[PDB]
Parts: C-alpha cells; structure tokens; sequence
C-alpha cells in the first residue's frame, strides 16, 4: 500500500545511522508493526529545562495514512501546557514524521499557552514559574528509568 | 566574524532548499527569504535549528549556525 | 403533513422536509412509456410524488425491450402503459400509479401539475401540449433519446421562484478585520468560500452595530481570503469579532414556451469540450421530426446514407428558418448530423439511464422547487463510445435487426460488438443502490449472457424493509434474503438470457476472503465494477485491480452530486492515487460539540465496561496496563465505586455528570482563564476561534438538560444490567424531577499512582459481575444512542454559545450518513455503462475515456480526461509507479533476492516488508542479518509474524526501499513473489 511504502521510506531515513537525527530514538513495536512506533524524545539543548531527559512515547499510524493524522502519546504523560492528561498531543495536517517530531520538541521548550490542553500546566507556566520548573525537573529525573542498556547520547 | 556560508532548509514535505547567507543576517531577514521562495505566508511557519526556535530579532551567528547547517520549518501554532 | 423518515431517511437529507411535503401534493403525468419513460417514472415514483399517471396505448414490441426493464416477451402485443403500471406501483406503496386511457381532450391535463413527454410524442404534439401547459400554469418537461444522443426541455411556467438554489449548507466563517472601504478580511488561513454575486448577513461584529441586524450585503470577491461589501463608514468602526453567514436570496426566473425556444434556444452545456455541438443537435433533433412527418412517422434508416443526406438538408433548411440557433458564419457540420441519422433508431441503456435520472430530478424541482431548474434546454452525446471501425465495422449489414430484444442496440454498435458484450466476464462488488442499477443496465445490454461470459456479483449484507426505497430491485417479499441473490433473480426476470450466467455470492470482499477470490478468480475476469459505499472496501478492490492489471469502473454519489472514474491498466492512475483535535476543546460549530459528546459517549458506556470486563477476567491486567494508566485505573475505580442498584441511582449519576461536565469544569476553566483574560502579547484570550464559555444551571424543563439525564441514566443502566418501570419510548418529567429535587449537588471549589492500584477491589470480590458494553448504533431510534449525543452536544453548545441541533441533524453528523437520491444513482450508473462500451473495444487512447462529475442541483455536467499514471525512473530506466512491478519466480531466499537486484537491476535493497510487517533492513545488527539472510521469503514471514502463510496463497507482495548506483534512495516498484 501507499501507506506502508511511505512509512518504510521515512522509518529508514530516521533510523539509518548516516541520516538518523540524534534527538530521537525510533524503534518499531515488536519489530514487526510498521504502523506503531516507539519513539524516545530527547532534548539536547543545554539551556532547556528538559535537558538530559528521555521521554518515552508511542506513535500509531492509521490505515488511511497520510489522509488521517497520526496519534502521539507520551508514556507516561508529562507536565506540559499542550499535553493532555492522557499523555497525547494533537497532530495537525503532505506532512512527514521528521516535521512532526521536530514540531514536538519545539513545543517542549516553547509551549503554545494560548491554546492549552492541561490548564494546570498552562497556569503554572506563566503564573507560578518556579513550580513549573520544579515539576519539569522532577519529570526529567524520573525519565532516566526508561533508558535501555548501552545507549550513549552526545550533544553533537 | 562575518564569514560567508550556505545553509539548507527543510520544509514540511521533506524538500530541501539551498540558501546562500551570512552570519550578519537576522532570522526575520532569512525567514523573509524563505517566504518568497516557497510561497508560505510569514505567520504560518517558523524556523527551528537543533530544536531551537529562532527568534526574528537575533542573527545567524547568535545561534552558532556555521556553514552547511540544516534549518527546519515548523508551524507557528501547533499546540493542542 | 407527515413524512416517513424511516423510508425516506437518505432522501430527506437531500430534499429537506419542506420540499418533500410539496412533492407529496403534486400529480405527475408521463407521456410515453418506452425505456426513457419507465426510467423517469421509476425515479419519480421512488421519490414519492402524490400520484403517478402514465399514458401509452401503443402495443409492446420486442424492440421496445431494449431499454424497458418492466417488459417481458409475454407482454408483446398489449399496451405499454397497462403492462407497466402494475410493476410501477410495486416500487412505492405510498405512490399510486394510474393509466390514462386516451389523451384526445387536452383539458385532462388540468388535473396534473407536471407533464412529462418522452420520445413517443411528436414535436407537433409537444408544442400543442406545452402551449396548453404554459398558458395554464402547468409545468412541462420533455425529453427524447436518439441512440447515443439525447436532449431535454424544461418549461416551468411564466412565474417560478427559486427559493433555494443549491440545497447546500450556508457557508460561514469568522472575520478578523473590516476596513472602512468594505474589505472584509478573514481570520488567519481561512478561505471564505464565497463567489461573486453571493449575499451574506453578519453577527458578532463589535462596532458596526447596524451590520448585525440581519441586513444582507452583496459579496465582491477580492481573493480566496477576502471579499468586499461596500463602504461601511455609516455603521461605525471595526473593533473585533464577526461571523458572516451566506444567505440565499430568491431569484424569480421567467420561462419561454417551447415554440419560442425552438427559434431562440437557451443552452445548458453537458460537456464544454462539445459546447459547439449544442446548436448543431438542436436543429438535428428538429429535423428528425420533420423527417418523420415527411416519411409517415418513419425515422432515418439505420446506417442509411440516403436518409442521412436528406436530414442534412432539413437541418440546412432549418438554419435559414432559425438563424439564431447556429449563428452567422458557422457551417452545418454535416459529419455530426450524419452520425445522428445513423443512430436515430437506437435505444442505448446507458443514455436512457442518464436522461432518466436527469429528467426525474427536473420533475422533482418542478414539484418542490428545491433546486435551481434547468434553463430551457440541454443536449448531450457520447459518440466516443463508438468502437473502432477497424475491429467492429458499422454499416447497413452489421447493424440490421436480428429479431431480438437487442435490435435497437445492434443498430448502433453492430452484431459483432454486441456478441463481445455478451461474452464479457465481469465482477460487480456490492449489490446496493448502485449495484441494483448496475445489474439492470447489464441485463439490458445482455452482458455476460454469451456462452463465454458471465457476471459475478457479491454482497455479504441482507435486505431490510427500509432499504426498499433506495434499492428498486427488491420488494417487500424479499426482506431478510441476501442482496446479491435476490438482485440476481430480479434481473433474470427482466432478461431471461442471463439465467445461469450470474454467480451471486454472499461473501465480503477483503483480505478475509482471499481464498475464495483467489488468483484464478481475478485473472479470469475482464474488468471489475465497484458498487460499494465505504472507502475501506473501495481501496482494497482498487489495490486488487492494480495487482492483477484489470480495468476498474469506479463511481459514487453524494446527494445530487456524483462522479465516475475509469481506471485502465498501464495508462491511467488508480482510485488510490487520487484524493479535529483542538476543535474538541474550543468549539465554534455544532460539529465540534458532537465530536466531543460522541467521544464522551464512548468513555462512559463503551470503554469503562471493557476495562472492568478485562480487569475481572485477566489476573495480570494490573501489571499488563503498566506498558494511559491513571485514566484507565480511574475508570475501573469509578465504575466500581458508584455502583448503581436501581434506576433511581442512575438518574443521580447522570445529573451529577451534568453538573461536572457543564457547570464545574466550565467554572474551573473560567477560573484559570476569566472572560477578561489576556495573553502574553496583550491580546484577549477569548477571541476569534475561541469562545468564552458559561456555566450551565440545570433546568429539567430545558429539553436538552432533561434528555441528557434520561439518556445518560438509560445507558448507564444498560451497563450495569438495571431495568426500570419507565417507558423506553416516553420519559416522564415529574418522575425525573422528584428524583433530582431531592438530591444534594456539591458546590464548586477551584482546584502517586501506587495508591490507585491498591484502592481497586479484587476481581474475586465481584464474582461473575459483568458489565455490558454499549455498541454504538446510529439507525436504532429506541436505544437512546442518538438521544444522548444530541442532548450532550447541545449542552456543550449552550456553554460556548453555539446554536443547538435536533436529532436528525445530529444523527447525520455523528453517523456520517451519506445522502442518496434515486435520480443521481441512476444517472451515474448510466455514465459508467457508457465507459463500459470503451472497455469492450480495449481502447488505449487516454483521450477517448472520460471521468464524469455531475451536480444535478445546478444542474452541472462536466467531463475530464483521465489522469495518466505518474512515471518514475531509476538508473535511467523508466517505469510506471502504479502498475509496474518485479516478478520473482519461486520462493527465493533473502540473500539471493538482494543479489538479483544488484546484478539485474543495480539496486541495493535496504529494506523489505510484507504488508504491514517489516522483514529485512540493511541497518540491522549482524545478529539479525545472518539470522534472516539465509531464510526464504515464506520462512522469513513466519519468523517475523509468528504466523504461517496459508497454502491457498500463491503470490506475495513485497515493498522495498533501495539505493541506485550512486548510493541514493530512489523510488522503485513493488515485488510479486510467485510461489
Ligand atoms: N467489503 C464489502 N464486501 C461486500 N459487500 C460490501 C462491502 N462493503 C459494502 N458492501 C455492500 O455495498 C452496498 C452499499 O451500497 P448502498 O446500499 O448504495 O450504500 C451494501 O449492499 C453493502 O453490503
């Protein structure tokens, strides 16, 4: 199908150790389902509050790709003004996985507070900044349990 | 310090455009350069480099964007 | 003034309630019951007019059976009208069908509202009748079909007002700026969708105070993102806000008589590539009647040159009489008139079905006035359907009659071509509304009736009594039987030649039945015709046709709109190569609240039950869920904490959820972001697409608040197995009120996981406790499903100041129902059969094929050339991206497969997949590589998917990514592994 063929070309471009973006660790669920990706989101920016974190997430592509937007969900859910309590994040609509994932890490440092989903995290981002930084720093440290064994991550 | 350099820019549809710029150019100046080449309104798209949203007030040298770097184009409003 | 919304469900969404009530008070008279007459009568009777009267005292001849499906060989000799009235009344029990015996006195037309004159009425009689109709306010509609040609005439009297021009939803949108000169600027990245000449009213414009009162303004489109309405300096100055809604103003159109139109016609073109042929066929159809007068009612002989040359003279003589038709300086186009004379006696089912649905829609506009009627004339021809004379020559010998029902079809294509149609092996997927019309046309064509052809039709659904309106092959006696089996016997009664040539199957087309529809089944077929309703099945049939390199005839309708698509192997692209989230949180249209309520309906009565049923039946569910966790644990905790005992406890739960979803959560949201909140840049938070909500105070007398509790309680009681003495058809307000008035509603106050996993009771505590999950059903009006979504959506609409919707409008948006009218279904089916003629000749010229798009509401008819399949290249080797593929013989090993591609193709296979399973990757670790490099393709799938390839599978489709001779990724075709 034109969906499985499109997903393959984008999965190889994001996992080939020549063209792989060092900000995301992508692996298939059970190494057999092309429509279910287990992606590890990392923020390599040193000045960011989310620095050093490894936030595990899951992408499920529908059968009608790319005519339907795929779902993105943080496992577990993270504290962010644009992430639901379910851990999911709205993906908008010709779009590639590289553009979507890069759009996600950009939201992590610059949340769209005008269109909030977690009203608690949104009010904490602007009104109680010291508490929001504390919830993120505690969220980044608890993420280190979701590292495999042997993985090294540079800044590059 | 004012050294010439060409950089790449990836669009939403994984297409790469090659631009010739200098470190003394503002992001708004470069963002306006990508506007006239691709057809995207200025409000709809922004620019991310290594996961850094480039502000319109700074320059290319302010983000340590050396030669043969790769920029990324992302929507302005994309939060849930 | 009642409308059966159970029978006319799909039709009501096209015509509306008001228009269907006028239709039920209109008597229609149809003159002449040939193929064109019975096709118009069928669609008009199915549409539900007050009464239907037919008049045709001519005896039934065998040649009349070319297009009339209600005639049999036993009816030969008797009157066409009498033998058809019996079978016409069976289509709709609400519409009585009578027969007018003799039309000697024209005063009998006074008891009718719409008079339809088919090809059996002479042009002299058409003018005599139209003069009586136009001078008496009676609507006159005429139509005639000559072979592959045809036309239609519409005269709706001297006074007709078009209240609704399109029947579409009025386009609306938000405004961002209104300049003093009138330049209405829209919000960011939104198209107004308006065109010049439109009219719009305004709402929520803060400053142009007199702009919101409802006064209409003419739209002058400046661009796709702005329009102009004139200087608004009188009204004030724009500040913020604004919502424009398009309003359709009435247009009183005036009609001319038939006599006036023959001299000065007003054309509506069916194909702008042939917009010059309109005036040509106008004189040709007039000359066909002059020829009939001069030849004692005889039509020009088939393929005869002496009569064809006489017709060219009559057309030339008429051009001098009516110089306005052609205009000055345009010749007669003798070649066109010659073709019209050659097919003057033809009766083509594809053309009859086309004009049958087209004229029927014009009858419906005549009774209801719902759409914009046809402006006095339209001509149409399908001369591209004629086969190549090099293969199937046309002359006076091949096109002569053979004393069969197909004599009028042989008169156009020849005896040798009709034999090939009967010898074709076709596959019809689906037996629905389109499938029923498809089998009818194939029965008239005799398709598959030859000793070498056949018809295979399959549909896994059964017949229901509500579908009898949209499926005309089925009768009340057949409800409960299979669709394809009954439709098979239905067409065998119309044409007994198909007896024993139709293979009716009841199997679903899909990956589940690839053993039944194996390689031998697909490869033996000539082409496949789609008659499906969902996109999931259409894409599968399309991907199957691409695999086996078979032509595909695709079609589909949506209300008065419809389209056709032709897919030719190696020439054109397939049907697959063609064609929110935030909105749930901040709604501005009723569609967004329904999507929010529909998702809430799932988590309340579908997901909560499946979590409890699994928490009780799976011991490791707690440890398994850890691979959303808080939301799942909370769902099982709330489903076992507030466990209801009687129906009175369910009413309390629904009332509490009302206060939570529409009162507390709104106050909590308004607490964080007040109505006066401002963003970082100083811009108002509640502006544009965002609407500041307001908390709801529950009112049991409010119809939406009351039904949210009734439906909420009835659905929760279904989960917990609770029954009640309340009537499932009529809830009582006073009983629900005494239950709520005695409740204590908690007030609003503004606001790890191992604690939650310990609060859940053990499954051994609730031994045998089972929750019944709710299966969403849109078509049942007693399960409280639509009652909940309608009430829940309107309550959230009351929060964000969105206009509420009724059950029928909510059922449409929630159920995603596709409207279907009987007129567009018949018309679209006709166009498919006209392309079928081009598939039989095996035409390869892409310009001969035509993709059609119809919109009977305007009415608009357009045809476009099919798009050629996109071509690609790798290593300077051109290929077809859609149809080309690699054919590998035998169950090759993975190592030898990469070797075959680097030597023969020069491609380094970097990845390889089988369906939705990734098998090989060049970047795999050396442990995964050596393990899979030595396995064949069949054993490779077994290792990855843990499942064996069944023995009935003979071929395998593999997607591959590879690099060219320069080490760069390049698009390559797919692989077929011939086992
Ligand atoms: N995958 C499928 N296999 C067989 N029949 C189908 C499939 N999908 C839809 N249909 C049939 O297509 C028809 C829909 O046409 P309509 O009644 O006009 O909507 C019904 O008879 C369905 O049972």
């Amino acid at each position: 199908s034109t969906a499985s063929s499109l997903l393959l070309r984008q999965y190889r471009e994001l996992t080939d150790p020549k063209k792989a973006i060092p900000s995301f660790h992508i692996e298939l669920e059970d190494d057999s389902n092309i429509f279910t990706w287990n992606i590890g989101v990392m923020v390599l920016n040193e000045d960011s509050i989310y620095h050093g974190g490894f936030f595990k997430a899951q992408m499920r592509f529908p059968e009608d790709f790319p005519f339907s937007p795929p779902q993105f969900r943080f496992t577990p859910a993270i504290y962010h003004p644009n992430v639901y309590r379910d851990g999911r994040l709205c993906i908008s609509i010709v779009q590639t996985v590289e553009s979507v994932l890069i759009s996600i890490v950009s939201l992590l440092e610059d949340p769209n507070i005008n269109s909030p989903k977690n009203v608690d995290a949104a009010v904490d981002y602007r009104k109680n900044p010291e508490q929001y930084k504390q919830r993120v720093k505690m969220e980044v440290e608890r993420s280190k349990q979701d590292i495999p064994k042997g993985f090294i991550m540079p800044t590059s | 310090h004012h050294h010439h350099m060409q950089i790449f820019v990836r669009t939403l549809t994984g297409r790469t455009i090659t631009l010739e710029v200098e470190s003394s150019d503002t992001i708004d100046n470069v963002r306006a350069r990508i506007q006239d080449r691709e057809g995207i309104p200025p409000d709809q798209q922004r620019l991310i480099f290594a996961g850094r949203q480039l502000e319109d007030g700074r320059t290319l040298a302010d983000y340590n964007i050396q030669r043969e770097s790769t920029l990324h184009l992302v929507l302005r409003l994309r939060g849930g | 003034g009642e409308i059966d919304e159970s029978l006319y469900s799909r039709q009501l969404y096209v015509l509306g309630k008001e228009a269907m009530l006028k239709m039920q008070t209109s008597n229609v008279l149809i003159l002449g019951l040939k193929g064109l007459g019975v096709e118009i009568a069928k669609n008009v009777v199915l549409a539900g007019v007050k009464s239907m009267t037919v008049f045709d005292p001519e005896p039934v001849q065998l040649a009349d059976l070319s297009t009339q499906f209600f005639l049999t060989e036993k009816d030969i000799g008797q009157k066409r009208g009498d033998v058809t009235r019996a079978k016409l009344a069976e289509l709709n029990a609400y519409v009585p069908v009578n027969v007018l015996d003799s039309l000697d006195d024209v005063t009998q037309l006074s008891q009718f509202q719409v008079v339809v004159a088919t090809d059996t009425v002479s042009l002299e009689d058409k003018v005599k009748i139209n003069e009586f109709c136009h001078s008496s306010g009676i609507r006159f509609i005429s139509s005639e079909t000559r072979g592959l040609f045809g036309n239609t005439f519409v005269d709706l009297g001297d006074e007709f007002t078009v209240l609704d021009p399109t029947g579409e939803e009025p386009r609306t949108g938000m405004v961002s700026d209104i300049e003093p000169d009138g330049t209405v600027t829209m919000l960011d990245d939104n198209r107004h969708g308006l065109e010049d000449g439109n009219f719009v009213r305004f709402s929520e414009v803060e400053g142009l105070d007199k702009l919101n009162d409802g006064t209409l303004f003419k739209v002058e489109v400046l661009g796709p993102f702005a329009f102009r309405i004139g200087s608004v300096k009188e009204y004030g100055e724009y500040k913020k806000g604004g919502i424009f809604t398009e309003v359709k103003v009435p247009r009183k159109i005036s009609f001319k008589s038939l006599k006036q139109q023959l001299s000065n016609p007003e054309f509506v073109f069916s194909d702008f590539a042939k917009f010059d042929r309109a005036a040509q066929l106008h004189l040709g159809f007039q000359a066909l009647h002059q020829f009939a007068v001069r030849h004692n009612g005889e039509l020009p002989r088939t393929m005869n040159d002496e009569d064809a040359n006489e017709l060219i003279k009559l057309v030339t003589d008429l051009s001098v009489q009516q110089p306005e038709v052609l205009g000055e300086g345009v010749d007669v186009n003798e070649d066109l008139i010659k073709e019209l004379s050659y097919q003057a006696r033809g009766d083509i089912p594809g053309v009859v079905a086309f004009f049958g649905g087209l004229v029927a829609q014009e009858v419906l506009k005549a009774c209801s006035g719902k759409f914009t009627p046809l402006k006095q004339f339209m001509y149409f021809d399908s001369l591209e359907s004629l086969p190549d004379p090099k293969n199937f020559p046309r002359n006076e010998k091949t096109t002569q009659p053979v004393n069969s029902r197909y004599d009028n079809q042989i008169a156009v294509f020849g005896l040798d071509f009709q034999k090939k149609i009967a010898n074709s092996k076709v596959f019809l997927v689906g037996s629905g509304a389109i499938g029923c019309e498809m089998l009818k046309n194939w029965a008239l064509l005799g398709l598959g009736s030859g000793s070498d052809g056949y018809i295979v039709v399959t549909d896994n659904d059964s017949i229901e009594k509500s579908n009898l309106n949209r499926q005309f092959l089925f009768r009340p006696k057949d409800v409960g039987k299979n669709k394809s089996e009954v439709a098979a016997e239905a067409v065998c009664a119309m044409n007994p030649d198909l007896k024993g040539k139709i293979n009716a199957k009841i199997d679903k087309v899909g990956p589940e039945t690839e053993e039944i529809f194996n390689d031998s089944f697909w490869e033996s077929l000539d082409f496949v015709t789609n008659a499906l309703d969902n996109v999931d099945a259409r894409t599968y049939v399309d991907r199957r046709c691409v695999f086996y390199r078979k032509p595909l005839l695709e079609s589909g309708t949506l209300g008065t709109k419809g389209n056709t698509q032709v897919i030719i192997p190696r020439l054109t692209e397939s049907y697959s190569s063609s064609r929110l989230c935030t909105l749930r949180s901040f709604p501005n249209k009723i569609d967004h609240t329904i999507a929010w309520a529909k998702s809430l309906f799932q988590g309340y009565f579908t997901d909560s039950a499946e979590n409890v049923n699994m928490y009780l039946t799976q011991p490791n569910f707690v440890e398994q869920t850890l691979k959303d966790v808080k939301g799942v644990l909370e769902s099982i905790s709330d489903s076992l904490s507030s466990k209801p005992h009687n129906f009175e406890d369910c009413i309390k739960w629904a009332r509490l959820e009302f206060e939570k979803k529409f009162n507390h959560d709104i106050k909590q949201l308004l607490f964080n972001f007040p109505k006066d909140a401002k963003t970082s840049n100083g811009e108002p938070f509640w502006s544009g697409a965002k609407r500041a909500p307001t908390p709801l105070e529950f009112d049991i007398y409010n119809n939406d608040h009351f039904h949210f509790v009734v439906a909420g309680a009835s659905l929760r009681a279904y989960n917990y197995g609770i029954k009640s003495d309340d009537s499932n058809s009529k809830p009582n307000v006073d009983e629900y009120k005494s239950v709520i008035d005695h409740m204590i509603i908690p007030e609003f106050t503004p606001n790890e996981i191992d604690q939650l996993v310990s609060s859940l009771p053990d499954p051994s505590t609730l031994a045998g406790f089972k929750l019944e999950p709710v299966d969403f059903e849109k078509d049942d009006d007693t399960n409280h499903h639509i009652e909940f979504i309608t009430a829940c959506s309107n309550c959230r609409a009351q929060n964000y100041f969105i206009e509420t919707a009724d059950r029928q409008k909510t059922k449409f948006i929630a159920g995603r129902i596709i409207p279907a009218i009987a007129t567009t279904t018949s018309l679209v089916t006709g166009l498919v059969n006209l392309e079928l003629y081009k598939l039989i000749d095996n035409k390869t010229d892409i310009e001969q094929y035509k993709n059609g798009f119809v919109n009977l509401a305007l009415p608009f008819f357009g045809f476009s050339e099919p798009i050629a399949s996109p071509k690609g290249e790798y290593n300077n080797k051109k290929y077809d991206k859609i149809w080309d593929r690699f054919d590998i013989k035998g169950d090759i090993k993975l190592s030898d497969l990469i070797e075959h591609f680097e030597k023969d193709e020069g491609l380094e296979i970097t990845m390889l997949s089988y369906g939705v399973s990734l098998l090989y990757a060049s970047f795999f670790p050396p442990k995964k590589l050596k393990e899979r490099l030595n396995l064949p393709i069949t054993q490779l799938v077994k290792l990855v998917t843990k499942k064996d390839i069944p023995a009935h599978v003979s071929t395998m489709i593999l997607e591959i990514c590879a690099d060219d001779k320069e080490g760069e990724d390049v698009e390559v075709p797919f692989i077929t592994i011939h086992l």
